[PDB]
């Protein structure tokens, strides 16, 4: 309806209340231009990926490292792991996951499968039993989503900029 | 029938007098061309523009510095200080500021320019005054006569403090 | 369509497909071709007449 | 060795005998189609084809002298070109 | 259709002797000895009346515009300019070759945008359909014409006129420039 | 529209003074307005070459030249230019309300009434002597300009 | 795809193109349309003339982001096809 969070307007078609996270804010109509499942679904990668940025980065930087590193600072970890060989390793692992991906994605924009966005089933010890359960922690998800997309580019430009300690 | 402005020349078609401050001034009829509402919301952001920025050089020509803005080193005359700011780097953190606040801009234009009903310049930023609509009125009234002060107070600061080159 | 009458011929297969012919004769019940368009361009064989259909003809000027 | 790009230096070796040859092509295909469009409403086209109708052939050979207005006439007035719906065609 | 009788075109020059019958500037009858506005009969590939009439207004607004630059450029007039652009250069052929290409190129790309996005049903005009364009009304302006249908017509029988005068001029300036001695007398 | 119903005729014997007869030629009420206009430039013209030549001053000018020779020094210097421009906003807004009525309607605008009456100083005798003055300029000055660019200068 | 999984794509008896000829970009509104291409072509010409035109390519100068940005030219193209397609659709 009359969007939340920009309250002088309405909230594109697609943003009704469905899904987790949904303050009503898309005020360029940039997902009722194309598919919000796809949308959703680079938004939780996003920042997935950016879960795992900002906590290695702060991992490594504070000194946790492997058994064989380069023991390295975390800006300069990159080329130093790149040299060494494994990052390319990492490459193909998630390239794996990624194709697996391309697969899952295929199947939930098509309709072959009742897929949501960024949903694996990875649910080990049953942490979304009830619906309930189950927007409460995709709330929570899509919020550190967020907060951690945030959080790396704020580490990373910071890092890039200055070159100092772990803040 | 002949505009208030001018009662020698006939009024424009579009301009009667739905948007506040009209005077059916419009020798060159470009509101027949444009859509108009795109028009006020232009002249609302060129007023504002203009409104702050004229703040904006009379208290940094007196003396006034943000905090920290001691060591921008500009000559403190303003006049200088976009080149210094920009060869610091702190006028990208405004552009990408106003770039933020561009893509609501541009959502809101695009908004009633589609029929959502929003009046041009309406961002529902109010400081609790849309309590009446008369008020209301009388305030979009106010901004649109300022920002028609303010856009030639800016032209003529500006254009004399570049001929005192200070 | 009329005898004396120039018509067009429209069969797909005739020599003198979209072309003028004038009408000789129109026979009574019987022929599935009653009419019979006589042509001054004589085809490969060498005829200049052929019995055609109301339908497979198409007037241009009456008589 | 004749220059023929268009260029005006080198206009007498192409340019200048193309439009001699245009024109005078022009005016034996005009006495031809005009001498057609007589000879076929006139008894016999089919004997006229053969036997030639010297004095008015005489006549449109001569006036075919004038033919780029009167192509251009007949293209305006619509008797130049037949309507297509009115030739001949194979079963496609 | 409409027929070219019903444009405003007729020109006293050429219906301009004893028993022309001209008056006000416009001949009774249109000129056009070889019938291209009427070749639309032949074949639907010819453009109709209203596509000419859009493309003579064309041309004779961008020769106006052009002759009026020529003339003022190598008068010796020109604009201020900077260390990187220099706009002293009186040969009207070489002109645009001396400029920034930001001037240039904001001349074109612009010129191109208009052109464009004025045109909106000029293949209906091709196809002789005035239904909501006519030609040469691209909206720039049209407040001034008079609202009397007389002046109206005298209004744009000046402009057609002093189009073609134009496209004349310009094209001659252009093939005594290029091919020099065609245009005698000319100044450039 | 027409010349018989108009200030500007001949004052004591009171007939029109079109012998051509142009008038007819011509939107009567544009021969009007042009003639106010060219007679208020022409007035305007006389007293500045009058001024400039007797070397009365120019507030915040620089350079001193005659009259008859300022014009391309003054073009060189670029005051005419800002001269332009002011002379082609006003004549363009005299564009927009005049030449959409030429051989047309003047739909009320009297030829020459630019509204620009502060002091309320109008009435039909100054408007005669407007007109009369206008025409006389017209003429002086083309004696003027005549004259000076023959040598002959001064008070002339 | 098969004769039968295909949209019926023909419009010779219409004005315009149906706005499902775009594809993935079939509600994408002609404004966000018009824009990109425009935004496209502008960086794609920049890009081509700091490429080979302000500067002359070569072993050592060839630059990956001028050359990626290159191939917006023709998508803006696609673009502004597209945006006047869905102009005249309605959206
Ligand atoms: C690339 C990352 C990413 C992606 C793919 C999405 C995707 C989405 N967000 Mg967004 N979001 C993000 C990051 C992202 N978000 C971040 C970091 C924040 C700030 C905390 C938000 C905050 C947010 C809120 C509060 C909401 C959404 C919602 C949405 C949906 C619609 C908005 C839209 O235009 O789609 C995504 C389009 C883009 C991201 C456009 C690209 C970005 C521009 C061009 C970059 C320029 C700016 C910057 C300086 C760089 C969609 C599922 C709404 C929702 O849940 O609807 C169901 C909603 O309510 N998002
Ligand atoms: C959301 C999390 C987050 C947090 C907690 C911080 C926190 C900080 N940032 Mg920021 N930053 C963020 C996001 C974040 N940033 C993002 C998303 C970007 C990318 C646009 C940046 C880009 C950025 C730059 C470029 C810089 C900082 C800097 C800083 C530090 C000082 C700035 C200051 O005091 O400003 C006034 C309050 C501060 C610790 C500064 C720094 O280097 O500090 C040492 C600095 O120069 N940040
Ligand atoms: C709100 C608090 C705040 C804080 C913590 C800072 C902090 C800083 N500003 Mg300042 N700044 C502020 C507000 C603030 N600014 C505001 C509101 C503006 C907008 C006008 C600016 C505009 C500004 C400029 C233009 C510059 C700084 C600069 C700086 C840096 C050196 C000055 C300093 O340490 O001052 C003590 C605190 C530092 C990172 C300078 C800098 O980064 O130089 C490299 C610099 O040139 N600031
Ligand atoms: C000339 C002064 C002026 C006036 C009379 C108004 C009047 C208005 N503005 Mg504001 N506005 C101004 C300057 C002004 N604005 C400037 C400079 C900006 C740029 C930041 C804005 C940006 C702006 C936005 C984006 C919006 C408004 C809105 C409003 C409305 C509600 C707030 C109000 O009553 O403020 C009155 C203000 C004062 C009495 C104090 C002004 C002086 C300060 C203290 C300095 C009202 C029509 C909102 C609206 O349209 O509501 C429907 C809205 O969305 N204004
Ligand atoms: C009456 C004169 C006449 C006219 C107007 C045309 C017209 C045409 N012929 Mg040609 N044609 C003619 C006679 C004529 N033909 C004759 C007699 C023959 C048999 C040899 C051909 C065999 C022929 C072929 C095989 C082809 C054409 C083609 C064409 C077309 C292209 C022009 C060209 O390349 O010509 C080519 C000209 C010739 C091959 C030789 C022409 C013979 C002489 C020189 C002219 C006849 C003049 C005649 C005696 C005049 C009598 C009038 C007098 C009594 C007043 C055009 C429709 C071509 C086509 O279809 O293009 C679309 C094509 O493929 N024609
Ligand atoms: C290229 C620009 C151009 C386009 C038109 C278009 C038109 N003119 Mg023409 N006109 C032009 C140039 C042009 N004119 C010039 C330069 C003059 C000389 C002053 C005239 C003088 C003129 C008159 C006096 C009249 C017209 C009229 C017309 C209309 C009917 C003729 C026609 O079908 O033209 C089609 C035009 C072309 C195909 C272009 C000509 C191309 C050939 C090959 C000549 C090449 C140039 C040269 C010989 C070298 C039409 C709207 C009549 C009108 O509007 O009546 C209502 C009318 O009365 N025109
Ligand atoms: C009617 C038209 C007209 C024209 C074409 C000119 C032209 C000129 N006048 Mg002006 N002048 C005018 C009216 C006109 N004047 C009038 C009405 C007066 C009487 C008050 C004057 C009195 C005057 C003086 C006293 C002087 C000029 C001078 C000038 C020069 C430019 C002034 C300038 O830039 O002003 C701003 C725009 C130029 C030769 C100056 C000159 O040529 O000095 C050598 C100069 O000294 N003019
Ligand atoms: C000039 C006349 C013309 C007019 C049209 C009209 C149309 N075409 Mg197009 N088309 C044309 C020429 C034209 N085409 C030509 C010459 C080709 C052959 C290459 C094609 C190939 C083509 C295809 C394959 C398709 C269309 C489709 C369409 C429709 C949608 C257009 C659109 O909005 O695209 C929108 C385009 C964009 C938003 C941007 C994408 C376009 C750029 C150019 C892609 C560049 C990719 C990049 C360079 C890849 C790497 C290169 C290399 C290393 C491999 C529409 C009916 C589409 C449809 O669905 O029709 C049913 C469709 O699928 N056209
Ligand atoms: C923008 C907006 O919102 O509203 C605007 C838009 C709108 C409506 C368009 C408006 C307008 C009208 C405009 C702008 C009109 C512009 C008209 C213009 C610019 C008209 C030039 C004619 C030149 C000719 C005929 C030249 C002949 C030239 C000839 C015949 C020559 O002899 C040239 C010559 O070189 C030769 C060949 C030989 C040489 O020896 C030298 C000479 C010199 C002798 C308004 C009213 O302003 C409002
Ligand atoms: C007709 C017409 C128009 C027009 C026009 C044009 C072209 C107008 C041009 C106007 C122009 C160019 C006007 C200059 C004035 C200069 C002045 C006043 C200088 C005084 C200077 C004085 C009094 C100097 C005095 C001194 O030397 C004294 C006496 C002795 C010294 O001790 C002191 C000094 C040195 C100070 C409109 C209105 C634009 C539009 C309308 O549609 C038609």
């Amino acid at each position: 309806v009359k969007s939340q969070a920009l309250p002088f307007m309405d909230a594109p078609a697609p943003l009704d209340g469905s899904m987790a996270g949904d303050k009503g804010f898309d005020p360029l109509n940039l997902s009722g231009s194309f598919d919000i499942k796809w949308m959703r679904e680079a938004e939780l990668k996003h920042g997935r990926v950016c879960m795992l940025a900002w906590v290695g980065y702060v991992a490594v930087d504070n000194g946790f490292y492997v058994p064989f590193a380069p023991h390295v600072s975390s800006l300069a970890a990159h080329d130093a792991a790149v040299k060494a060989g494994p990052m390319l390793g990492l490459l193909l692992a998630v390239g794996a996951i990624e194709a697996i991906s391309y697969n899952a994605i295929a199947e939930m924009m098509s309709g072959e499968t009742d897929r949501r966005p960024g949903d694996f089933y990875l649910d080990p010890f049953n942490l979304c039993s009830t619906p309930e359960k189950l927007e409460s922690m995709l709330e929570k998800e899509i919020s550190h989503c967020r907060l951690a997309m945030f959080a790396f580019s704020g580490v990373v430009t910071q890092s890039a900029l200055t070159g100092g300690a772990f803040p | 029938e002949k505009s208030q402005a001018l009662p020698f020349a006939e009024r424009p078609a579009k301009l009667d007098g739905t948007l506040v401050g009209d005077v059916g001034f419009d020798p060159l009829g470009l509101s027949n061309i444009l859509p108009i509402e795109w028009m006020r919301e232009a002249e609302l952001k060129h007023g504002r523009v203009c409104m702050l920025a004229v703040v904006g050089y009379i208290v940094v020509d007196k003396g006034l510095r943000a905090p920290g803005a001691e060591k921008l080193v500009a000559a403190t005359s303003s006049f200088t200080a976009h080149d210094a700011a920009v060869q610091s780097g702190h006028m990208w953190a405004l552009l990408l500021a106003c770039g933020l606040f561009e893509i609501v801009g541009a959502g809101a234009i695009a908004s009633t320019l589609n029929g959502g009903d929003r009046k041009p310049g309406e961002f529902a930023l109010t400081g609790g005054f849309d309590r009446d609509a008369a008020k209301l009125e009388r305030f979009k009234l106010a901004e649109i006569k300022h920002s028609r002060l303010a856009m030639m107070a800016f032209s003529g600061l500006v254009t004399q403090d570049a001929l005192s080159h200070g | 369509i009329e005898r004396g009458s120039k018509v067009r011929v429209l069969r797909p297969e005739s020599y003198w497909f979209q072309e003028c012919g004038s009408v000789a004769t129109i026979a009574k019940g019987g022929d599935r071709y009653p009419v019979v368009v006589r042509f001054e361009k004589v085809n490969y064989a060498g005829v200049a007449t052929n019995n055609f259909a109301l339908d497979e003809l198409g007037e241009v000027e009456a008589p | 060795h004749l220059i023929a790009d268009g260029r005006p230096d080198h206009a007498g070796e192409f340019v200048i005998p193309a439009f001699g040859f245009l024109y005078i092509a022009g005016w034996i295909g005009w006495a031809g189609r005009s001498y057609l469009q007589f000879s076929k409403k006139t008894d016999k086209p089919n004997e006229n084809e053969i036997i030639i109708n010297v004095p008015v052939a005489l006549g449109m050979m001569s006036g075919a002298f004038l033919w780029p207005l009167a192509a251009w006439k007949e293209l305006i007035n619509g008797q130049l070109l037949v309507p297509g719906d009115e030739v001949t065609v194979s079963p496609r | 259709r409409k027929p070219l009788s019903e444009y405003v075109g007729a020109s006293q020059e050429l219906a301009a002797f004893p028993g022309g019958g001209g008056k006000e500037g416009a001949a009774p009858v249109p000129w056009d000895p070889l019938q291209l506005s009427e070749l639309w009969k032949v074949s639907a590939n010819n453009p109709d009346v209203a596509w000419l009439r859009e493309a003579e207004l064309k041309h004779g607004r961008m020769s106006m515009l052009a002759i009026t630059g020529v003339m003022v450029q190598s008068a010796g007039i020109h604009l201020p300019g900077n260390a990187d652009i220099s706009f002293a250069n009186a040969d009207w052929a070489m002109a645009p070759t001396t400029l920034p290409p930001a001037a240039w190129g904001q001349v074109l790309f612009f010129i191109g945008l208009a052109e464009g996005q004025t045109s909106a049903g000029l293949f209906d005009l091709w196809l002789g359909n005035t239904e909501k364009r006519e030609p040469g009304n691209l909206g720039w302006g049209t407040q001034f014409l008079s609202k009397d249908k007389k002046a109206a017509d005298k209004m744009r029988l000046k402009e057609l006129k002093n189009g073609r005068l134009a496209m004349l001029a310009i094209m001659g300036v252009a093939f005594n420039h290029v091919i020099p001695g065609a245009l005698p007398g000319c100044m450039y | 529209g027409s010349v018989d119903s108009m200030i500007g005729k001949y004052s004591i014997k009171g007939t029109v003074y079109d012998p051509l007869d142009l008038a007819s030629k011509y939107d009567v009420n544009w021969l009007r307005e042009a003639e106010l206009k060219h007679g208020r430039v022409c007035m305007l013209a006389v007293a500045g070459f009058l001024a400039n030549d007797a070397g009365w001053g120019l507030p915040g000018l620089d350079i001193k030249c005659s009259s008859i020779e300022a014009h391309d020094r003054m073009v060189e210097s670029g005051h005419m230019w800002a001269l332009l421009a002011v002379v082609g906003v006003c004549e363009f807004l005299h564009f927009s309300v005049v030449v959409p009525k030429l051989d047309g309607d003047w739909g009320d605008w009297e030829p020459g009434n630019y509204g620009l009456d502060p002091f309320k100083l109008d009435s039909p005798s100054r408007r005669e002597a407007e007109l009369k003055n206008g025409r006389l300029a017209m003429l002086a000055f083309s004696g003027l300009v005549t004259q000076a660019a023959l040598g002959h200068a001064a008070p002339y | 795809v098969d004769r039968s999984e295909a949209a019926d794509t023909w419009w010779g008896d219409k004005d315009y193109p149906p706005s499902i000829v775009l594809g993935i970009g079939k509600d994408v509104p002609s404004s966000i349309f018009g824009v990109t291409s425009g935004l496209a072509f502008a960086i794609g010409v920049y890009c081509v003339a700091q490429s080979n035109l302000v500067n002359i390519l070569s072993g050592s100068t060839v630059n990956g982001f001028y050359v990626a940005g290159a191939l917006l030219v023709p998508y803006s193209w696609g673009l502004h096809v597209a945006a006047w397609i869905q102009k005249q659709n309605g959206k």
